[PDB]
């Protein structure tokens, strides 16, 4: 309703959100809960956890200050973004030394 | 790490660019207090403009 | 992860279990020198089917397809210009010919096979596939695309729930709507060479979001995540300098065809430009504010004005009567001595050429195209010419290659590895030209037959009879006996 | 829609509903490879009847035909300039032949047949379909049609009581008034991948109220919907960068063509202007107002203008006498000792030119309208150009094949089953030039002899005769029995 | 935007249609106070019309 583009499709959140969504299931079913299977937990391999019901890109926001989420969408598009980062330079390296001492 | 996947890019080929951006606008005057946009999401459409 | 591709998935999958357990590991290559674009994954996320959606939102950050647009929307309209189209033709209508009473390309399987029962079902499935692709009626359509776009695509389609027999007609997918991609499924302690099985699948898009003259208004969305064994395709072993970005044949011709256009278009200019007269008159209008001076100027130029038109539809000229004067009589005043007031006459699109650059472009752009020097006997280019549509053929095919071997895998009339044992060669025969066939067959004959009869005098004193049909007349043994076996029965 | 067309809608209903009962899913984008433009719909559980049709003709109609018109326009008045005129009765001549008391269009029927007489009642049929365009005296006219247009339509007549005896002579319809489109017929998960039965019925424009080279256009102003069974028509495989922007044979030579005459017409206007004297008086009017200063400048044009002009009607001067001067001679009164009433003449139309950049142009342009390059014995050119009037014969050819099957169809003597087994191939052939025809066949022969000639020292010795038949004279075994059995028939 | 097909259309050829109605009635006068229609959902059947 807010951006009139789309629902939202991806979701970022702590880790035990994501503990949660990994534990329950999420189908449309009676009851349920059990080990954590449904995501990855481990910060280690990836950020990204999985997809939720197949419907959202779940991904882990290890620096979660308290314990939050926050769901958002992304189009197809660029400019349907919300969010925007145009770099025009990056990452450039500078290499040479200082003759004076010549240290790199 | 995860910093693009939800975000645009177009990267700028000068620094200090700029975007535009088009609303369709009703009441005759596009720039006046009160003018509305004609496909606003929130807001709903005026059936009474276009009609009684 | 779409179950609606499942039955391609589950032979991505099947296969790609079997590269597990292959021992093809400490390679350093992302073990393709032409085809799919490469990215990395970890083996925890590559272990999700989910992992695809993952991937394709990365690759939309890169969109690779963007370029690809570009390469092909220029190497359509390279195949639009004029002398450049007609090269594309040429080569088309050898690539695949055509003729009454006559074949079509067919599979010939005169090699080793499983079983005869297997080889009647391979050429009737070879035959369904080009009903498939109404290749009798298309093949060529479906060529030229292939050879000016660099490549082609098409979508398989399983029944599903009897996918033995639902075997259906594929659906061309247009370059521009899709990319090939594979994935590192690996990581190590700096520098993984594990076996890397990729799977490398297809993305599905579409856009007409960007310019288009007309008939453009469709956008995928997002993306689709299809299975290699859902997609035919082929593509030509042109490639750019880096990445995997694949070139079409026309990418030659993107610096000349357009150095031709520019140059026509600067001669035309040139001369349409200053060809008719034109003149500019003066007046002396001076000492007045401005909007007071032009009165003095209209006094004249609405009386100066040669407010006549040339009909280009009929070419007669419009407000001439009478016919045509002997002179164009004009007169202009001053208001002082000062010679000021004055109709200067301008160029002048003099025929400067020299119409030579153009011509040499020209030459060049032609040649560019692939194409035989002796085109606006048997020489080495025609032969050299051949070779090259042999090569375009023997890249297209896969194009039934591919759908032959799914559809009679799918069907149960032959193993994975039966095909394999097999292909090596199950080559498929293009028709050729008969007429230029004939010629190239008959000059070799003559050849051949006035060597002979040079050699007639000694035939029987210091080379034998065999020794000419062996060696001028290039006959093998078995066919020397064979055919005197005929001559023998003959005679009598 | 209209009940006039409900035999129609029974056939188009009911192919839709079987293509609808294959399962071709699972496929992304819509099998749809040339033609028709398609438009996006979706529906509620399977179908929106009217409601997609409300949006589905404002957003094709209101966005759309401009083109159309437009390349129609344009062919048309390409059509009408000097050469492409030509070009294309050379397409026509040679793609429509038929000659004094010999072979039309026929439908060569050598397949295998249901009983078998089936043949002589789809003989009969074809017939008629020929009486249906009066096939064999306007043939030319409605290929003409086609291929400079690029298409070509007609309504097809049922009785509609006793519709199997119905189908009447066809009725063409107006170009630029036809827009062929398809319906994405369905929606879902994540974007349809659901068959794509399309229906691809038609939409009858009316009303081209514009305006036209000399002239205007009248139509109704209805849209009126139609399946696609009541329809007979064709189109060409051309389209233009974008879309389904469906162009003809002369849209490649458009460009040239316009730049050509252009150019001649370029040299015409240079070479007409300055072609009569020109020259400019200057008079000195100062120091008076002008009611007065217009004196100087009126007297002497007054009396020394040159008043003659030149009689095109008569190569003479109009009404001059005496006969011819020797020299003009021309006067001046100057106010004062100064020469600011004087004469300053102009270039004429001198002989630049070097109008030879011309020739390179029309040669361009003449190849551009798709014929051989020695038009303005046998050759790869001819052969290469016999082959593309071959192809639009086929393209053309459906004209036959529609009318036909619907008929048969309609009244009973085929079902639809048997049409998808025939063909394949019913192919209908044409007559080729009988003169060429036999000039190629000749020049086969004496090359065949030849080649006899000069192996005839050894069809004794090292090739036999039946194989020399076989690979000198390229004749058949059975050709050869037969060639033998009439010899020896003669022989007694 | 929502289909049609949540509505009746019948998309008219000419400017203002109209629709007849026929209404099964009782009670010997098709024009009264009173007078009652004879399928009407929301009614049973004059149960003792025909009888008592």
């Amino acid at each position: 309703r807010q951006t009139g583009r789309g629902e939202g499709n991806f979701i970022i959140a702590s880790r035990n959100v994501v503990n949660v969504l990994a534990s329950v299931d999420t189908g449309i079913s009676y009851a349920a809960q059990g080990l954590a299977t449904g995501f990855s937990t481990d910060t280690t391999k990836s950020v990204f956890a999985g997809v939720l019901g197949g419907k959202y890109r779940v991904y882990i926001d290890q620096y979660a200050k308290q314990d939050y989420f926050t769901v958002g969408y992304k189009g197809p598009n660029e400019m349907d973004a919300g969010i925007y980062y145009a770099p025009y330079v990056a990452l450039t390296p500078l290499r040479g030394s200082d003759p004076k001492n010549f240290q790199p | 790490l995860i910093a693009f996947d939800i975000c645009g890019v177009q990267p700028m080929n000068s620094p200090t660019g700029q975007v535009f951006a088009l609303r369709a606008v009703y009441g005759k005057d596009p720039v006046a207090a009160g003018a509305k946009e004609a496909f606003h999401p929130m807001y709903g459409p005026d059936a009474m403009f276009s009609g009684q | 992860v779409l179950s609606l591709f499942a039955p391609w998935a589950k032979m991505d999958e099947r296969n790609f279990k079997d590269q597990e357990k292959e021992d093809l590991v400490s390679i350093t290559a992302p073990k393709l020198d032409d085809g799919a674009r490469e990215f990395e994954v970890s083996s925890n996320e590559a272990a999700s089917p989910y992992n695809a959606a993952f991937q394709t939102i990365f690759g939309s950050y890169e969109p690779g397809m963007k370029t690809t647009r570009e390469l092909i929307d220029t190497y359509r309209n390279l195949m639009n210009n004029y002398e450049v189209d007609n090269a594309v033709s040429e080569i088309v209508s050898d690539a695949i010919v055509y003729e009454d009473d006559t074949e079509v390309v067919a599979l010939n399987l005169d090699k080793s096979k499983f079983s005869p029962k297997i080889k009647n079902m391979m050429l009737d499935e070879f035959s369904d596939v080009l009903n498939h692709l109404s290749f009798q009626r298309k093949g060529s359509d479906h060529f030229r695309r292939w050879y000016v776009d660099s490549r082609i695509f098409f979508h398989k389609i399983i029944d599903p729930k009897r996918p033995k027999e639902g075997i259906k007609e594929l659906r061309r997918l247009d370059p521009r709507q899709v990319q090939y991609v594979r994935e590192i499924i690996t990581e190590t302690e700096a520098g993984t060479k594990i076996v890397k099985g990729y799977k490398e699948y297809f993305i599905y898009d579409t856009a007409h979001e960007s310019y288009a003259c007309d008939g453009r208004m469709y956008e995928a969305g997002t993306k689709i995540k299809i299975p290699k064994a859902a997609v035919v395709y082929a593509h030509s072993g042109l490639v750019d300098c880096c990445g995997k970005n694949i070139i079409g044949y026309l990418h030659r011709a993107v610096k000349p065809a357009n150095q031709l256009k520019l140059l026509e278009d600067a001669v035309v200019i040139y001369r349409i430009t200053r060809a008719p007269d034109r003149r500019v008159w003066y007046v002396d209008t001076g000492n007045m504010p401005a909007r007071k001076a032009a009165e003095h100027m209209q006094h004249v130029m609405n009386t100066m004005k040669n407010r006549v038109v040339y009909d280009a539809s009929t070419g007669k000229i419009k407000n001439q009567q009478h016919n045509m004067s002997m002179t164009e009589d004009y007169w202009l005043q001053r208001r002082d001595g000062k010679a000021v007031t004055e109709v200067d006459t301008l160029p002048g699109a003099d025929n400067t050429g020299n119409m030579e650059d153009i011509r040499w472009f020209r030459q060049a752009l032609y040649m560019a195209l692939r194409v035989p020097l002796s085109r606006i006997s048997i020489t080495r280019d025609e032969l050299t010419f051949a070779k090259f549509i042999r090569e375009l053929q023997h890249k297209f095919e896969e194009v039934f290659l591919d759908p032959l071997k799914t559809n009679l895998l799918l069907k149960g009339i032959i193993t994975e590895d039966e095909w394999n044992d097999e292909i090596n060669n199950i080559k498929i025969e293009f028709h050729r030209d008969s007429y230029f066939a004939e010629l190239k067959e008959a000059e070799i004959l003559e050849r051949r037959i006035n060597m002979l009869t040079m050699a007639e005098p000694f035939i029987g004193k210091y080379i034998s009879h065999r020794t000419a049909m062996k060696d001028i007349l290039q006959m093998t043994d078995e066919e020397i006996e064979q055919e005197a076996k005929q001559i023998e029965e003959e005679s009598k």
